[PDB]
């Protein structure tokens, strides 16, 4: 696949130019918050049994028509696949939040995922109420500005890592609808 | 070996099914070059990984290895080790796989398993 | 033996994909996105049909027929009209791959001009190939911004209805060749018919009513000011005093 | 307009084909059921200023909300605007009852009706509660016949659903 | 459109006129004699190809100057287009056979032809005479004096309906000249 | 596709409207005359090959030049084909009187007649000489009933007028 | 589209006979009950504002889910076009009631209605509950059991004809699922 | 969806042209009068729930007759079918007083509102009177200034005349 260091060597392979002192400053500034990258990744997988589960205890809480009979989240055959559906979407973002490039998320998860919901009848306004939650909590986890879970970290700004994980959520968002 | 093929990790996905289907045998690069249509026809997307396994088994080298020295019980267990990854069950599922060869040929014998 | 035939081992039979090279996708992605191709081609032949039959309700806004629907006037030539009516699709099918690419996006040029007023209108229009290739036809067969329902009143205007139609004979030929769009016959199953069918409905161009053909000179006039003459005010001063210039000259995607 | 008769001839001038046994049923058809229908058409205009006042009064109990200051039917002179309009919509249907068409129902009454009635704020169900009085105060034993007095209520609905 | 069913309706719409028993005898004069109306029209549309087929060879056996070089029936379009101009004008009279009004025939065809019959030189003297070759037999088919095609009708009278058809050969004959 | 039943409801899709009461009187008038068109239906089907043998050898004498060698009907195989191709003339009106309108005739027998009779070189004078024989050799009160003489006769010369 | 006179032509064209007397006993049953076929249709279209209204306002009480967002009816356009989608659900069956078959239903709109329903994301649990709640009220205006609406018709029975529209909307229910 | 940006770059795209100084000069007026227009968004997050009891109960004193069983507010549960629709109109103008223009309002707010209401017997004359209490209640010192006083109130007046 690709990552954030694999991206720049194929940016420069089109020029056939050696990576020297020009674009190595972006990657020597990668490692300065390279610890802060990993210090934000384990904040996702700490409370991930709660993260997929307020996505069904809040989404149905303001849209109970999905659990109507004949609905898309009606039966428990579908519900075990629906929690299976939401936990891989949280899994591939954390693969791309860690590696710093979106090209493990689009090419292995998302190409075809537009027509997973076309070919089945799964809606689009349902799944964006199940992914605008996850764009709100995962930028409220990584500040530790949440209410219950309190990661007692070292102090300092992390809002470059907030917009980094935020770019994936419209990258997952524009692909599914 | 997973799904969702790239072009970089076709080199993992091919030889982790050469080694399954040839039964961990040594396939030299002169024998690898005899697959040069059907190994190419997998890396297009003409052939999925369920049907490349049939196209590896319908070769000349698989006919040379596991059909020309191997007798009729040694034939039907080296299909079953390589295509399904298991041994036979009883006597009824060997002779039902015997007469898929004799009455209606060998290429329908191998593709009965797939 | 004791012979027996069960069901097929290959009953889907690869009836979904014969392009025979993908972009190396999968087996599961390659099955259902080919199942989306047999669905999202088959709503392109719905949504262009299901509003043009609603645009055929403007042809009978009360419910009965005026001389919009002059179909074939002499009795035997109703089934003679249907030969080049179905060849209007067949000759549009065999258009060039340089022409088939621009038939997409130059149908998309005025598609967002007709759909700027509602965002629920423009999302369907940029998601289909053959919707706005029929919607631009289906909107101008209703409120009559073709030449099919408009007559020249001035001989001034008949010199300018005959001024840009040879520019619609310009772009139906890239050289000394002729195209498949500006044709007139296919198998000499006619004698003089495309002039016969013109002057039969050119009779209908001036006798529906008076009020049928006067607000259409205030329908088609601001139409071309919105669509074409918005960037050059010399071009709309030939449009407003002469509405035989705004209901004449067309888009470039579908030809002539 | 749109009748029994001109719906038959609307096909032939379009298609160009000449009238054979396509155009040979409908004009013969309204000899067979019009005897109660021409009975019904005079039955409106035999007591029509009574049935102007029989329908148009009862909605002012259900809709008394114009008599306050600040509405359309405010003073006494809107009653002169009121019952003049009751003389007119029933004229569209007994004209049709000799024919059996829905033509001046659409040529005169309801074409463009949703534009004007939200412009000038004409209350829709305030009309229908006076209008459906004639839908319900009917004894097809005694008052009219049940052969084509029901056709009069198969055409008074076309006021009602198109005003709603 | 309007029929004769509606031409008696819009002769009462201006003066707010409600209709009575002497106003529905403007249309019960129609329908009880309307069994003759079905018995009138279907035998001039049966033989309708030999109307103009006698009105062309009979036209030049009574006037052999129309097929002159420079005439309006010399070129082979101008006889193949000449029977187009007279076959459907039987149907325009047959549209007034069924209706009983002639305000559709001047308003579907005859609103703009006599000023275009001058615009390519279609003559005005044998305008009404080209009506007047099948004008014998079409009144003589509905009243049954025909010799080569004598019919088997429910016998009686159509002479009040024969002045109905005599009004409408001239009503398409007025607006051509 | 062109009957009494599908008069207006194919054009009501071009109207945005329902079957109203301009659309429902017009079928009941066929039903009082539906007791004369089934009295011609199996009357024709009960005399189906004795009206072949009447109409068949009548037209071979009227144009005797088609029995010459080197013409169209030169052999013996094509002259039972001319029995076979006037069979469906009197078989498609056996469909068409059932449906009331001009449904099976205007699409299946007549739609593009002379375009396959000219390049095939089939002169239609020898077609309709079989028809105009039995167009008027059909007596009214003895072959069938009295209204049935002109219940049959709407398409009896219209079949020649579709070829005219 | 066609009629049920010509549906027996579909039952005769592949054998190519001269159509006899013994096989129109269900077609002279069409003229025997053709008043009763047409005596059903007027209580549908008189109630043209009643039949559409409880199709949508029956859905809201029995299923309060979809009104809140993430739902198939949220906007006013989702009220102005959803009631308009059931307009032609009723209208394209409204020609087939007098006819007697499936001549007008599936060839003109239901040649794939579910391939139209997928691309916008139309909920088929709402679609089945649309066409079942109006078919249950269709025959209740025939069997004279409406909670307000009582007619005055002729005497007899249409339990033979109650499986006409019951066999219609189950095919409308077939193509939407 | 309809503002200064979402109509001026369609005019450059229909003419096939880049942004020159034509649409550069005409878009910088968006921001200086946005500083007071967003103070109504900063106003009624804290009185989104108490202004609907002073003005959503101001369409009810004159229209107090409409609590009969059969009307719109027939039950308290059918005042509960008012209580989500009457405050959507202030919420749908809260969505587009963010944007400056009115582009969220003419997609789902008014854009096809009155096509249901005549069939569900809903009169919109009492819809105007609900926010006609907001036609007078906005303070010039206290709530916001009179620079944005008509910029609050012409958007209230935008939802008047689209219902007309
Ligand atoms: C796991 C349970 C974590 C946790 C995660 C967070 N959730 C946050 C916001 C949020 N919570 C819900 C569910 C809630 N909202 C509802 O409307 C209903 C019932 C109908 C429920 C149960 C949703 C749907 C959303 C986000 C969508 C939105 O923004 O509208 C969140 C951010 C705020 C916060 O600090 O709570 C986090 C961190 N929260 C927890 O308590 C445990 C540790
Ligand atoms: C079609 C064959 C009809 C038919 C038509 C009738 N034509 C009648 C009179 C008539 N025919 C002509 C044309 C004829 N006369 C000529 O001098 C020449 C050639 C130079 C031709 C071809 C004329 C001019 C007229 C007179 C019309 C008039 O007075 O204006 C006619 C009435 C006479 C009669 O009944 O014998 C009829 C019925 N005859 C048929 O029965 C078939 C169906
Ligand atoms: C003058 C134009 C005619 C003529 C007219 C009369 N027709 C009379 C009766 C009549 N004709 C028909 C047949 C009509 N109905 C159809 O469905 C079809 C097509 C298949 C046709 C042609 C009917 C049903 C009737 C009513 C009684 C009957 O069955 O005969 C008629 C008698 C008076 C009356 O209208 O009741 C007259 C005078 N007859 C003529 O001889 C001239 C040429
Ligand atoms: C004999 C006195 C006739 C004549 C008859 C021939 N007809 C030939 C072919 C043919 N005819 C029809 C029309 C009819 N048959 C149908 O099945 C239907 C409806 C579907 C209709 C209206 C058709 C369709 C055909 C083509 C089928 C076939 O080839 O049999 C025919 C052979 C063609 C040829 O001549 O090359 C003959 C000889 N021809 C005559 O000369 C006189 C008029
Ligand atoms: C079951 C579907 C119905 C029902 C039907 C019956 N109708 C019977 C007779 C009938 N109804 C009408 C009126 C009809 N003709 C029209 O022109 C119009 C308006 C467009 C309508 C509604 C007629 C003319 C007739 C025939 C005799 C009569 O006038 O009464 C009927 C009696 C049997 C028969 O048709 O002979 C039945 C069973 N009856 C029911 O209980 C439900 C509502
Ligand atoms: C009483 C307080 C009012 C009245 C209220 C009613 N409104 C009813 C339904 C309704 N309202 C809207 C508009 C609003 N809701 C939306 O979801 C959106 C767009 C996002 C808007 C602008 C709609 C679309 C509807 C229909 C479906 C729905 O409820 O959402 C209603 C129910 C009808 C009934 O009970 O009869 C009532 C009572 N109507 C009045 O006349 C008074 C003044
Ligand atoms: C007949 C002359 C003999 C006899 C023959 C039987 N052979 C049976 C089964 C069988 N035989 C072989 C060997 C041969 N057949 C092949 O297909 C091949 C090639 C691979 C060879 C060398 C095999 C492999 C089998 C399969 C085992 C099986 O079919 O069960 C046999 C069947 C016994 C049974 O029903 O289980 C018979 C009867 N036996 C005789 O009695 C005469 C002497
Ligand atoms: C403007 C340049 C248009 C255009 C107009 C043409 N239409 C031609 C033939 C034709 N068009 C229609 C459809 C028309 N009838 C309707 O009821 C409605 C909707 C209310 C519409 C739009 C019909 C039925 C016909 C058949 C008449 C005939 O030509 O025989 C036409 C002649 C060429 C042809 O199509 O064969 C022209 C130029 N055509 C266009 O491509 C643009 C969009
Ligand atoms: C023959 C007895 C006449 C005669 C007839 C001619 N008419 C010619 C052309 C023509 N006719 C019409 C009217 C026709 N077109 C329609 O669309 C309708 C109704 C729907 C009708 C009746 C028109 C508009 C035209 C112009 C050509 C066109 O259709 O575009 C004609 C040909 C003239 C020529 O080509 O030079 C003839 C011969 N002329 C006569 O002298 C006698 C009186
Ligand atoms: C009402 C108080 C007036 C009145 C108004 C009428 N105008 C009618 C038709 C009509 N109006 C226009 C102008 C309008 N259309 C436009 O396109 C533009 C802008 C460019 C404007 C201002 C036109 C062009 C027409 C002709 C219709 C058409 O073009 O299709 C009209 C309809 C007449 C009718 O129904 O027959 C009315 C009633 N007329 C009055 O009596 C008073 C003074
Ligand atoms: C309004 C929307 C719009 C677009 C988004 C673009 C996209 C676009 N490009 C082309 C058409 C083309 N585009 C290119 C472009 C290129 N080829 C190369 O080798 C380069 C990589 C690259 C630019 C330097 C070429 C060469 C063609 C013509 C194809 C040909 O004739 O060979 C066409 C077909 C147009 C037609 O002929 O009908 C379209 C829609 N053009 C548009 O009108
Ligand atoms: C053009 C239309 C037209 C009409 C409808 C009648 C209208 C009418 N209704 C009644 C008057 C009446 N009519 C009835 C009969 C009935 N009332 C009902 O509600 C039952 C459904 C129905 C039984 C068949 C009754 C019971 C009265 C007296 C009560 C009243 O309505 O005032 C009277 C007084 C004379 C009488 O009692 O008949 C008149 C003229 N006349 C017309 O010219
Ligand atoms: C549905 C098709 C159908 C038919 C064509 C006849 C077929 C037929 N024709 C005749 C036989 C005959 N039929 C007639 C009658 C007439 N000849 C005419 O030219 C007049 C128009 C008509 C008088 C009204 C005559 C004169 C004969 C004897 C000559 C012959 O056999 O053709 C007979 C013997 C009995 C009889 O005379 O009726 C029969 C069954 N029957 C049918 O069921
Ligand atoms: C969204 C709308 C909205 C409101 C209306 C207010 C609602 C509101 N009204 C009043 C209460 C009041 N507010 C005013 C002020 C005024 N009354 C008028 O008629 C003038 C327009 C204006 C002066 C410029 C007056 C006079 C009262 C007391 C009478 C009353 O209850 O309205 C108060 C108490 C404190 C205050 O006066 O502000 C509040 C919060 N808040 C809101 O969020």
């Amino acid at each position: 696949m690709l990552d954030a260091f694999s991206r720049v060597v194929v940016n420069s392979d089109a020029k056939a130019a050696y990576v020297g002192g020009s674009d190595l400053q972006a990657l020597k500034s990668f490692i300065a918050d390279g610890n802060k990258r990993l210090d934000a990744v384990n904040s996702i997988v700490s409370n991930a049994s709660c993260m997929v589960s307020d996505a069904v205890s809040g989404m149905i809480c303001e849209n109970p028509g999905l659990i109507s009979p004949g609905g898309n989240c009606y039966t428990n055959r579908r519900m075990a696949a629906c929690l299976r559906d939401g936990e891989i979407i949280l899994r591939y973002v954390s693969y791309a939040l860690l590696a710093g490039d979106a090209s493990v998320l689009e090419d292995r998860c998302l190409n075809g995922l537009k027509e997973t919901y076309i070919a089945l009848g799964v809606p689009t306004n349902s799944s964006i109420r199940a992914v605008s939650i996850m764009k709100a909590q995962a930028v409220a986890f990584i500040t530790n500005t949440a209410t219950e879970r309190k990661m007692s970290f070292a102090a300092g700004d992390c809002t470059s890592l907030a917009s980094e994980v935020a770019s994936y959520f419209d990258r997952v968002g524009a692909a599914i609808s | 070996a997973p799904a969702k093929m790239s072009l970089e990790d076709r080199q993992l996905l091919v030889l982790q099914a050469i080694k399954q289907v040839f039964g961990n045998a040594y396939v030299m690069e002169e024998e690898r070059a005899s697959f040069a249509k059907q190994e190419s026809m997998f890396l297009s997307g003409e052939l999925s990984v369920r049907e490349f396994v049939r196209e590896l088994a319908l070769s000349d080298t698989y006919r040379r290895r596991f059909f020309e020295p191997c007798g009729p019980y040694r034939f039907v267990e080296l299909n079953m080790k390589h295509l399904l990854g298991r041994g036979p069950i009883s006597q009824a599922e060997v002779s039902q796989h015997v007469q898929c060869y004799v009455n209606n040929g060998y290429e329908a014998e191998i593709s009965s398993y797939v | 033996t004791g012979y027996d035939s069960k069901s097929s081992p290959n009953f889907p039979n690869r009836a979904a994909t014969r392009e025979r090279r993908t972009v190396s996708f999968n087996a599961r992605v390659a099955r259902n996105k080919s199942q989306a191709k047999k669905i999202l081609e088959k709503a392109d032949e719905f949504f262009a049909r299901s509003v043009t039959m609603q645009y055929k309700a403007f042809a009978c806004p009360n419910g009965v027929y005026d001389i919009q629907c002059t179909e074939g006037t002499v009795k035997g030539a109703a089934y003679e009209k249907r030969a080049m009516a179905v060849s209007a699709a067949f000759r549009a099918k065999q258009a060039s791959p340089a022409a088939k690419a621009r038939a997409l996006f130059e149908n998309r040029r005025h598609a967002i001009i007709a759909s700027h007023e509602c965002q629920h209108e423009e999302d369907l229009f940029v998601r289909f190939p053959k919707l706005s290739a029929a919607y631009m036809m289906g909107k101008t067969e209703a409120m009559r911004t073709c030449s099919r329902y408009v007559v020249p009143d001035s001989l001034e205007e008949e010199y300018m209805a005959a001024s840009v139609d040879r520019q619609m004979k310009e772009r139906a030929c890239p050289g000394g060749v002729y195209a498949s769009s500006c044709v007139e016959g296919n198998a000499k199953g006619q004698a003089e018919q495309a002039r016969v069918a013109a002057l039969a409905t050119a009779f209908r161009s001036a006798q529906k009513s008076a009020s049928k053909t006067t607000a259409e000179r205030y329908s088609s006039a601001a139409y071309g000011r919105d669509h074409f003459a918005h960037g050059c005010s010399y071009e709309e001063s030939v449009f407003n005093t002469y509405p035989a210039t705004a209901a004449a000259m067309r888009s470039k995607s579908y030809n002539y | 307009m749109k009748s029994v008769i001109t719906t038959v001839v609307s096909a032939a001038d379009a298609a160009g084909r000449f009238p054979s046994n396509s155009d040979l049923e409908s004009i013969q058809g309204n000899i067979q059921r019009s005897a109660a229908r021409l009975e019904a058409a005079e039955k409106l205009a035999g007591n029509h200023e009574a049935v102007v006042k029989e329908a148009g009064d009862a909605c002012f109990a259900k809709y008394a909300y114009l008599k306050n200051p600040g509405e359309a039917g405010e003073n006494q002179e809107k009653i002169n605007k009121c019952y003049r309009d009751v003389d007119h919509y029933m004229r569209l249907v007994n004209y049709c009852l000799v024919v059996g068409g829905t033509g001046p129902l659409d040529e005169w009454g309801i074409a463009g009706a949703r534009e004007v009635y939200r412009t000038l704020n004409l209350p829709t169900s305030a009309y229908v509660a006076s209008i459906a009085y004639t839908r319900d105060r009917l004894c097809v034993p005694r008052d009219m016949s049940a052969q084509a007095g029901v056709e009069f209520s198969a055409y008074l609905d076309y006021l009602i659903n198109a005003l709603s």
